[PDB]
RNA sequence: ACCUUAAGAUAUCAGAGGAAAGUCCUACUGAUCAAACAUGCGCUUCCAAUAGUAGAAGGACGUUAAGCAUUUAUCAUUGAACUGUUCAUUGAAGUCAUUGAUGCAAACUCCUUGGUCACACACACAUACGGCGCGGAAGGCGUG
């Protein structure tokens, strides 16, 4: 028994779905199901199971793509992928969670800039997403 | 050694070390040995083709190392002064 | 993927054809094909009320 | 269970063939001495950079740090 | 029996040094340290032409020779004129030695003649 | 014989955790503060400027600038120039260490709050974190305060004006507020 | 005998010490390079870099680095079929020790 | 620029090094410390010549210009192991009879300071 | 006590 | 002579890159001065094939040694 | 519990479980058989020893492989 | 609470003396070496307009600038048309960049650095050029 099939066959997990399914746009269910997966999840780390790493991941995205007005589950979502370990899809998520806004979300541009500043490490680039940023 | 004991200062800040393979490396410096072994802490990797990825921890081995890069401002270490008092260890 | 399926509900309340499908879509809902059918039993008074 | 220094010291007066790392060449002939770096001594022995032989070599003292293996011919 | 001793003898002699990367170093030598960190003065750097048509060269060897900064723009070989290159010990692969030294006096290792009487 | 140089201790030979005891304390934690603050005080305080080369001016130069005027100098006095420059020090220290967050109040009720802007629930830096305050747990739900207009929350704090130009700001405000 | 042989080197005697270098170099695989050096018969050095010298030792030492005269550094380069045999003649040559591969005596 | 003749590792603190490595990068910063021959660089700035024109420097406009990609950075201990020669290019900011002249202060700073330290920690 | 050689003879020939 | 502090690492999943291309993860067992490493149930991270029950990697081939799991 | 890699080969040795040594590349073989001791070093002699590229190889007798070179021993 | 130690040495040969063979020592004596400090060389290189609005050396992690020229942007499975080509589907990875990268070249703006010293506004020179003002920087060599 993995921990990814005993979290499939646990019984609350069925209905927070449930509850999730039928009522999409409530987003208490939604919430409550988000962090039921994740912390079902005690180590998050780069050896984890990879199904619950891509249930999670699915989780998350179907949330924003219901709610794209939220922006600090995008935040949290973005730091997360950046936890296990990848960049590249956290700077999708992270203009993906900016195109949602048409590129005028100040908490957004903000805690995109401040993560960029660490990883893009080219001063041209950096500066040129800076000056997007700020005519925005 | 001067630099060892330099190395050993740098405790607890930000350090970036490019290995011999052509990787770099940056990030918290938890503790340094006498060998010149480095663990650090939410280290940003550059492999070398350019790719960048991020670890909780890396312990390199220090013979792989080429340089590392500690803040600037341990240039005024008490350690780099040549004349110094010492305070005649007891017996 | 392995034991969950995307359904949106809307779609299958508008009496289309893709309600169900393994991609992920805009306005789906992550399910356990195990359950499906009870997913369908949910809205079953919904969808009776729609159709009359 | 004998260890490479009893081994080497009963390899002595032994027809021994040792390959270096490099290009798969290989000295085959007898072992006269060893130093505790492994350092070898060949009498009369012959070169095989491959399976071909080149010829035959008076005696050749070999570095420690080329050798792969030292093995024991029948 | 330590040739480094011997080799500390020189101390003001031309010698022609090649590294392993491939450069020639020729200078007046000064002290060599214990580990063979030889510190040439009035140094000549050159790097060997393979004087065949479709083997180029050493090319780490072309940079690191450009960058010391003494290679002249003009010159048509790489060379590079300059004072003072410090040697690392390990890099060096053989010493040729001048012609004219004798090799009877400077070769006798005092330290073990001394050892020798003392036993 | 290794001994440290802050605290100027001799300490037997170590090199073991004995060196991450000693460096690990508080005798060797707070006296390796004292010593980098006053370091970086002197590059602050440092005044010494450029060597003056003065060359001889000549003629044409010369008279064009003596044609124009004289300008006076304005000079305070010893007491005076201290109290002003502990007032600019000062000064400069309280902007320098100020920090803007105007945004971390103001998103103060957001559904995704408590695991952005509380700081010891993130993701990046939290293992950090997770022998030493109401903190704010990760399992907050939106159903929390469903109406935060309930006199829960208090007006945003005026914005901050320069007192050496506070006689700038207009007499009376537009509108009578209460 | 055999405990001094195997006898770790912190432990034994300055005496002992210099007593087993010179048995090292009279009785063991050096003591091939001493007796050519003794006898004067030159030897075929194979370096590292694909460089063949033959010349006569007239000092070698524990890291085996030599002092060689009337040297004859033979190599050639190579790329496809193309083969050029390259020679150069040196009168006195000190080597280091890190390089060499295979030394030969001449019959 | 000229140095003295006699003039090993030692001499050369404060002095404006140029160190090379295996891989063809050169190093450009002040030296200030050293060990195996470790050292220590203040300013150094990491030059090197991209694979795109190297193949400028080899035997053939006149004059060569190439143009060599560096990088900043401040501080930075080597390695010994890497290390492949080392030149010198520029002398230190203070004259010899300044560095002498604040030798000496230093020297009377710290005997008087240390006097004070006895008489303090013995009473 | 020198390279780590020796103190891995003091750990190997213990083991044998 | 010293130890590698590798005292928390010990029955925790890490992931080190053996010579400058292979990548190796196992479980830590045991530590030597030299860096040397014994680690269970490796698995050669490329489909990927595992090595063996127990396995010894030579310190000198180690560069580094990043641990995938809390810590 | 930690076992040390030195006491890893002395079980191999002992148990006489077959042992699959890796050397390192620009050489591309490896040596599969059984350790019948090691040294200080990490020098090892085979038994049985089968030499393999990277499976057509020739079987090599008895061997001892200089541990400079030996980057893997695998079961 | 953890820690209490690698061991040796401090110029070198030659000569005289003292405690057969070493062995040690000599505010002993020669020669060489090295260091410090004084001190010199017709020693060698370098030290910025004001009679003018300059210039030299080194930078820019500076602008023109999307400059002018080239070149790059996945892999597997299945279906369909097609004479390799196009469209869709599942899975796998995936540094950001394409206003990038690379090649070439130019203008401009700005930073740091220096004796911006003294006497001069001068007809020199084949042995080619009084190196015959005071300092400073850096080396070379010599003496004590």
């Amino acid at each position: 028994m993995d921990k990814y099939t005993a979290l499939i066959h646990d019984e609350n997990f069925s209905t927070l779905t449930l509850n999730v399914s039928r009522y999409p746009k409530s987003l208490a269910y939604w919430e409550k199901l988000l962090n039921y997966i994740v912390k079902a999840s005690a180590p998050i780390c780069k050896s984890t199971e990879p199904q619950l790493l891509k249930l999670i991941r699915c989780t998350y995205s179907s949330m924003l793509n219901e709610f794209p007005y939220l922006e600090n589950y995008y935040i949290d979502f973005a730091l997360l992928e950046y936890k296990l370990g990848n960049v590249s899809m956290s700077h999708k998520i992270f203009q993906r969670g900016l195109q949602a806004f048409n590129q005028r979300s100040l908490l957004l541009w903000t805690s995109y800039l401040k993560f960029c500043n660490n990883v893009i490490s080219h001063q041209k680039q950096l500066f040129k997403k800076y000056e997007t940023a700020e005519e925005y | 050694g001067i630099p060892v004991k330099l190395l050993n200062e740098a405790q607890g800040h930000i350090v970036s070390l490019e290995l011999t393979t052509g990787a770099t490396y940056r990030g918290k410096l938890v503790e340094s040995e006498d060998s010149m072994n480095v663990q650090l802490r939410d280290v940003i990797a550059t492999e070398p083709q350019g790719a960048v990825t991020h670890m909780d921890q890396i312990f390199v081995r220090g013979s792989q190392i080429k340089f590392i890069v500690v803040p600037d401002l341990l240039k005024n270490a008490p350690l780099f002064k040549k004349n110094s008092s010492r305070p005649m260890p007891p017996i | 993927m392995r034991d969950i399926v995307f359904v949106s509900p809307q779609l299958y309340l508008s009496s289309q054809e893709g309600w169900k499908s393994d991609s992920a879509k805009s306005g789906f809902i992550p399910i356990l094909k195990n359950d499906l059918q009870r997913f369908q039993d949910s809205l079953k008074h919904i969808v009776d009320a729609r159709n009359s | 269970p004998v260890n490479p220094k009893p081994f080497l010291k009963g390899l002595v007066n032994h027809r021994v063939g040792v390959k270096l790392k490099f290009n798969s060449t290989e000295y085959r002939g007898t072992l006269v001495s060893t130093d505790n770096y492994f350092n070898l001594q060949l009498n009369e022995a012959e070169e095989f950079v491959a399976g071909v032989s080149h010829g035959t070599l008076g005696e050749i003292f070999i570095r420690c740090n080329n050798v792969l293996y030292i093995r024991e011919l029948p | 029996m330590k040739l480094v001793n011997f080799l500390k003898k020189l101390r003001n002699e031309q010698v022609t040094i090649e590294l392993k990367n491939g450069t020639t170093v020729w200078g007046t030598l000064q002290s060599v340290s214990p580990q063979m960190n030889a510190i040439l003065t009035d140094v000549k750097l050159t790097l060997p032409q393979p004087r065949l048509n479709k083997l180029n060269s050493n090319g780490i060897a072309m940079a690191s020779l450009y960058l010391t900064g003494g290679q002249q723009p003009t010159a048509s070989d790489n060379i590079a004129s300059l004072q003072y290159i410090n040697i690392r010990g390990n890099t060096i692969r053989q010493i040729i030695l001048p012609d004219s030294l004798n090799l009877d006096s400077l070769l006798v290792d005092q330290k073990q003649l001394n050892s020798l009487r003392r036993s | 014989k290794f001994y440290c140089d802050y605290c100027d201790t001799y300490l037997t030979h170590d090199s073991p955790s004995v060196r991450k005891t000693h460096c690990s304390g508080r005798k060797h934690k707070e006296n390796v503060k004292d010593y980098y603050r006053n370091k970086a005080r002197d590059i602050i305080n440092k005044h010494n400027h450029k060597r003056r080369h003065i060359g001889k001016r000549g003629r044409k130069e010369r008279e064009n600038s003596s044609q124009n005027e004289t300008l006076k100098v304005t000079c305070l006095s010893n007491k005076e120039k201290r109290h002003i420059m502990h007032v600019k020090k000062m000064n400069q220290k309280e902007l320098a260490q100020t920090s803007i967050d105007t945004l971390k109040l103001l998103y103060d009720g957001s559904p995704g709050y408590s695991k952005v802007f509380v700081d010891a629930n993130r993701f990046d830096i939290g293992d950090l974190v997770k022998r030493a305050q109401t903190s704010r747990s990760r399992d907050e739900t939106c159903e929390s305060n469903p109406f935060p207009r309930l006199n829960n929350p208090k007006k945003l704090e005026p914005p901050k004006i320069l007192s050496q130009w506070s006689n700038t700001i207009p007499k009376t405000s537009i509108f009578y507020s209460v | 005998s055999s405990q001094i042989i195997d006898r770790p080197k912190h432990e034994l005697s300055r005496a002992e010490l210099e007593e087993l270098e010179e048995f090292e170099f009279k009785h063991g695989p050096m003591s091939l390079i001493n007796d050519a050096m003794v006898t004067r018969t030159p030897v075929i050095i194979s370096l590292r870099n694909n460089h063949k010298i033959i010349a006569r030792v007239k000092a070698f030492d524990r890291h085996c680095n030599m002092v060689l005269e009337n040297v004859k550094e033979l190599w050639t380069e190579k790329k496809g079929k193309n083969v050029i045999n390259r020679e150069r003649f040196i009168s006195k040559l000190f080597l280091r020790g890190d390089s060499v591969i295979v030394v030969l005596k001449t019959p | 620029i000229q140095v003295a003749h006699s003039s090993r590792l030692a001499n050369l603190i404060d002095y404006k090094l140029r160190v090379l490595t295996q891989d063809g990068r050169v190093y450009i910063g002040q030296l200030m410390a050293f060990d195996h021959m470790n050292l220590v660089l203040n300013e150094c700035i990491e030059e090197r010549v991209p694979k795109t024109q190297l193949d400028k420097l080899r035997p053939r406009g006149t004059t060569l210009n190439i143009k060599v990609e560096k990088r900043v950075l401040g501080l930075t201990i080597l390695r010994g192991e890497q290390i492949l020669s080392t030149v010198v290019e520029d002398k230190p900011l203070l004259s010899k009879k300044e560095r002498l002249v604040r030798d000496k202060k230093e020297k009377k700073q710290a005997q008087k300071q240390t006097k004070l330290r006895k008489e303090k920690e013995k009473k | 006590m020198s390279t780590p050689a020796a103190e891995q003879r003091k750990l190997v020939e213990q083991l044998m | 002579v010293s130890t590698p502090e590798l005292k928390k690492y010990m029955d925790k999943k890490i992931l080190l890159n053996i010579n400058g291309s292979r990548k190796v993860a196992g479980i830590l067992r045991g530590y030597d001065i030299f860096l040397n490493v014994v680690l269970d149930d490796a698995m050669e991270i490329n489909n990927n094939h595992q090595l063996g029950l127990q396995t010894v990697i030579r310190g000198n081939s180690i560069i580094s040694l990043e641990a995938l799991d809390a810590i | 519990a930690m076992v040390p890699p030195i006491n890893c080969i002395f079980n191999f040795l002992q148990q006489q479980t077959p042992v699959t040594i890796w050397l390192f590349e620009q050489i591309g073989i490896r040596i599969k058989g059984k350790i019948v001791g090691f040294d200080e070093f990490m020098n090892v002699v085979i038994d049985e020893a089968v030499e393999i590229p990277v499976e057509k190889g020739t079987p090599l007798g008895k061997i001892l492989l200089k541990g400079d070179n030996i980057t893997l021993i695998t079961s």
